[PDB]
């Protein structure tokens, strides 16, 4: 139907449940009710976010599932196997991403060579 | 033998280019 | 009818014999469970005349004039701790089971290094582990004196890799001053002990032993060399041309 | 008669109810009891022809197996058209040098 | 949880990095689909359906058929980064040194071009 | 051979309980002994034929019911908390003749006066020191269950998704926080020790599963915290190689060479388009 | 002892029983026989070659047993224990062929420059 | 130790490369030192 939504930022990440609109949402996790007012408070709950702060790949992997309010997971429609690394001030390497750093470098050093060039003609 | 290799390995190709450049001055300071 | 109790304790290696006594009656068959801990009990032996029988490496013995019957085991395995039930009964039914006797094997370990290491905690619970080990596997281990500093009995782990039987205890806590130099006091403690310095050892040619490498690595460090043929070839080309241009 | 080859954490040991006789391939080490042969690592490829006899059972036959491993670490996954792109650009980057040295010496 | 029709499991950690499906139902031959379409017939003596290392990030809706109806879905997802990269004092001082040696040679280049 | 169902039940006094034994060996007679800890093995119902039931030595307590040949399950009606043992069940063929036995995997019952009492095992798996892979070069993995109650756990180790039989201790019998008392918690530990070229991996994945086996659906719960069903408790470590050269700090180098190598051809190119783009001119403006 | 032939080729692993003439002979995979029910296309059998397509390192490893027709198939005691890996478009390369293949395009480059060196020498 | 295709004497050929090109450019210029 429709998937869910990892919006990995940093290291935290927010799972979004896209169905079930205006009702409340909770979420198991290896069937293991988190998401509520625990002592645990590296993990929030929104209207229909989960906001897992200092993800562990260890920890806070394995399975997910949003539920709506008073339900039964076992007749949600809908699983996740989450398995992520996250990394403190990483910056990832696309397929894409690295050829724009590539012709951002390309384009600056051809600026300063052209400066440096008329500069020279201009003490030729 | 295989302490931190890829640094080792990169510095050695960094101070043997500048090398390389300071011999292509010698012959632009040679040559003409 | 009445089988001595109590965990007995044989070196490795070395003829075990036990014995149950049931004086008086008239038994025709006489037969010998082993139970392991946490198990069912599994039958070894059953005979039923007086004299002797031999299977694998156990023997059954039954002594009717004497009036008990017994069990020899030879080239005793770490591997045979366990409780051994003996019964028997009429030529109907109605089986009479002894209590039981545990019977301990302890290892010879022949090369042994006795030590208190600290273990690191996993960031998740408030223990921290003092793990004492090699024991010279005659050492005995009490329990506590507190409440918050437990104590497990010695437990002989069997490597099968490395072929290497060793003996281990573990005591975890829940509180502060609790150092592994001041965590064994309750037992007897060998010489030489060797509780470790805090700094570390850091072995860097222990560490390159293991080093696997996936796919993704080999193909990576083969585009690195790829982009340095082509970094000379270009710079090469760069080099003639402004040996060219400045040759006239 | 299964030779049982076990696989322990990283390694693999040859066990037998008697001495293993090596044939051909990998050495390995005897361990400290004997009817057990290790053989390194896995990684590093363990290859070889090995047989025992065998006692408790079988009437004292003797058998071989052969154990031949292919963990592929020395191996590089390659497409077709990347193995066409690294032979385009060197003969790219080859021709390139040709015409540097063309203009050069022409032009000395 | 193999009741509410949750057939689909993963059995992920693995020796390399190879990520495995696994379905719960009558096994003569299990028909494994992705995201609606069909991608594989899995007879004895397969049992689990492989969905290559956990480098290439295996991700989106997975299911089974068995000789009853589909299975409920399992969104695979993996930021299994083998790309990612810290940045240390180290690199970002590596980067901008290789960067101004490149540039000065660049410059001295272009400086005796056009002199 | 000889089956039984379930392993290990908990259940609140006053409640039956029916548990099945099924023996497909085709033996006539079965029986029902119980063991605790202190008085062994003791008989408690035994049944000669189809329908044929006698007790024992101690039936105080025990329905049990003979319908077909291959199944003879026992029931309790009311429970007790003195019905905290470990059950076993029999098989004879015929009558003395071939004196045999064959006892089943056994079947374990405690008996709380309240639910409020069973907990869920707390799992903490620690990791070795580096004093132990400097001097003995093995590292011991330590795990520890506590918490938990009743004594159902059956803790198991998996090393990369498989388990592990060779260098794994674990507690035969485990501990109480406090011995002195009555509804005490257990608590229960497990050694893998493993040779230190292998734990300095950080590939390898190391976990300690506890599978604790308690309540079910089907029971009632008006307590604040979680229902502690039947359940798996575990807790995972990579291998980690403090200080040395692993094969993450070489995964980054490398990628740092990639960014620098195509960084540094762009402006070979971009320099190579250039001095090109000179000598072309260079070439009209001499012809 | 003539050992098995064991040919890996991406995902297809090849295998050769030697030590029997044949003309039949069958093939065993952990008391199990393989190959010869008119499906499986992934399992090829031959005269003597037995052709594992989409090899699997987790499920297709063990111990595989060549035997001719009418031998009873626990009497064989020639046994091949095969894991191996299956990485797809990938192939096996040691170092020293790589050396040889940056020296061979390093003696091509010098070679054509030196042809252009004397190819220009001539004018 | 299992390098496999990632030895570091793939990397030092490349850098022997560069040497040898140095020795050969060092030496030429040295023989140019000897001629005047």
């Amino acid at each position: 139907q429709t998937p869910y939504k990892v919006s990995i930022s940093g290291t935290t990440v927010i799972l979004t449940c896209p169905q079930y609109p205006g009702s409340e949402i909770l979420w198991q996790h290896n069937d293991k009710n988190i998401g509520g007012d625990e002592d645990d408070k590296n993990i929030g709950s929104d209207e229909d976010h989960l906001s897992l702060k200092e993800f562990s790949e260890l920890e806070q992997s394995g399975y997910y599932v949003c539920y709506p309010r008073g339900s039964k997971p076992e007749d949600a429609n809908f699983y996740l196997y989450l398995r992520a690394r996250v990394c403190e001030n990483c910056m990832e390497m696309d397929v894409m991403s690295v050829a724009t750093i590539v012709i951002v470098d390309i384009c600056i050093t051809g600026g300063l060579l052209l400066l440096v060039y008329y500069w020279s003609k201009n003490r030729k | 033998f295989g302490l931190l290799d890829p640094k080792l390995c990169y510095l050695l190709d960094g101070i043997l280019f500048i090398y390389g450049v300071i011999l292509t001055a010698l012959f632009l300071r040679v040559k003409f | 009818v009445e089988q001595d109790p109590g965990p007995l304790s044989v070196p490795e290696g070395a003829i075990v014999s036990l014995n149950c006594t049931y004086s008086n009656s008239a038994f025709q068959y006489f037969m010998w469970y082993r139970q392991y801990s946490r198990k069912g009990p599994e039958l070894l032996m059953y005979t039923y005349s007086s004299g002797n029988k031999e299977d694998g490496r156990f023997t059954a013995q039954v002594d009717k004039s004497s009036k008990y019957i017994s069990l020899f085991i030879r080239d005793s395995q770490p591997s045979d701790s366990a409780t051994y039930l003996c019964a028997m009964s009429k030529g109907y039914s109605t089986l009479t089971f002894g209590k039981g006797t545990m019977l301990l094997v302890s290892p010879d370990i022949q090369n042994p290094d006795p030590a208190v290491y600290q273990l690191r905690d996993s960031k998740s619970s408030d223990k921290s582990v003092c793990l004492f080990t090699d024991f010279d596997s005659q050492t005995n281990v009490s329990q506590s004196k507190d409440s918050d500093v437990y104590i497990t009995d010695k437990t002989v782990l069997d490597m099968r890799s490395m072929d290497f039987k060793s003996n281990s205890a573990v005591a975890w806590s829940n509180k502060s001053d609790f150092a592994c130099a001041n965590a064994f006091n309750n037992s007897i403690i060998p010489e030489d002990t060797f509780f470790p310095s805090p700094e570390s050892s850091c072995d860097v040619k222990l560490v390159e032993k293991s080093f696997e490498t996936d796919t993704n690595l080999n193909f990576q460090n083969l585009s690195v060399i790829g982009f340095r043929i082509l970094l000379l070839k270009v710079a090469g080309f760069n080099l003639l041309m402004t040996l060219r241009l400045w040759s006239s | 008669f299964k030779i049982p080859i076990e696989e322990l954490e990283d390694r693999v040991f040859v066990n037998c109810n008697t001495s293993i006789t090596w044939v051909e391939g990998t050495v390995g080490t005897l361990l400290s009891d004997i009817t057990r042969l290790d053989l390194g690592k896995r990684i590093l490829d363990p290859r070889g022809i090995y047989r025992c006899n065998g006692t408790d059972i079988y009437k004292d036959k003797e058998s071989t197996v052969q154990v031949h491993y292919r963990m592929c670490q020395s191996c590089v996954e390659l497409d077709p058209a990347t193995v066409a792109g690294i032979i385009v650009t060197d003969v790219i980057a080859t021709l390139l040098l040709a015409l540097g040295v063309f203009c050069f010496a022409g032009h000395e | 949880s193999i009741k509410g029709n949750h057939l689909v499991k993963v059995y992920d950690y693995q020796e390399d990095g190879s990520v495995l499906l696994t379905c719960d139902a009558e096994a003569k031959n299990i028909t494994w689909f992705k995201d609606g379409k069909m991608i594989g017939f899995l007879t004895e003596d397969k049992k689990k359906w492989n969905l290559g290392s956990n480098a290439k990030d295996p991700r989106g809706m997975y299911q089974c058929k068995g000789s009853q109806n589909k299975s409920k879905p399992l969104q695979v997802y993996y930021r299994m980064c083998q790309n990612c990269i810290e940045l240390n004092a180290a690199t970002i001082s590596g980067f901008l040194f290789a960067e101004i040696v490149s540039i000065f040679v660049l410059a001295v280049g272009v400086y005796f071009i056009a002199g | 051979g000889v089956t039984q169902t379930p392993k290990f039940q908990v259940l609140k006094t006053g409640q039956s309980m029916t548990l099945q034994c099924a023996q497909d060996m085709n033996h006539e007679y079965m029986s029902w002994y119980r063991q605790d800890p202190g008085m062994g093995l003791r008989l408690i119902h035994y049944s000669v034929g189809a329908g044929i039931t006698d007790q024992g030595e101690v039936p105080n307590g025990y329905n049990v019911s003979r319908s077909t040949t291959e199944d003879f399950p026992l029931r309790l009606l009311s429970a007790a908390p003195s019905q905290t043992s470990v059950y076993f069940c029999a098989s004879r063929r015929r009558q003395g003749a071939s004196g045999e036995q064959y006892f089943g995997p056994g079947t374990r019952l405690t008996v709380t006066e309240d639910l409020k009492n069973v907990f869920p095992p707390e799992v903490a798996v620690f990791e070795p020191s580096e004093a132990e892979i400097s001097h003995t070069q093995k590292a011991t993995l330590v795990c520890l269950a506590t918490g938990f109650y009743p004594d159902h756990v059956e803790l198991s180790w998996w090393v990369n998704g498989k388990e592990v039989h060779s260098g794994v201790s674990t507690d035969p019998q485990p501990l109480k926080e406090q011995p002195a008392l009555n509804d005490s918690r257990y608590c229960l530990s497990s050694r893998l020790r493993v040779s230190a070229t292998f734990w300095q991996n950080p590939r390898n994945h190391f976990r300690c599963q506890v599978q604790f086996y308690g309540l079910s659906e089907n029971d009632e719960w008006t307590q604040d915290r979680a229902k502690p069903v039947t359940q798996i408790v575990s807790a995972e470590a990579w291998g980690r190689a403090d200080c040395g050269f692993t094969s993450e700090s070489y995964q980054q180098g490398v990628l740092s060479a990639t960014i620098l190598y195509e960084i540094l051809l762009g402006k070979a190119t971009l320099y190579a388009v250039l001095v090109s783009a000179l000598v072309l001119m260079a070439m009209v403006k001499r012809k």
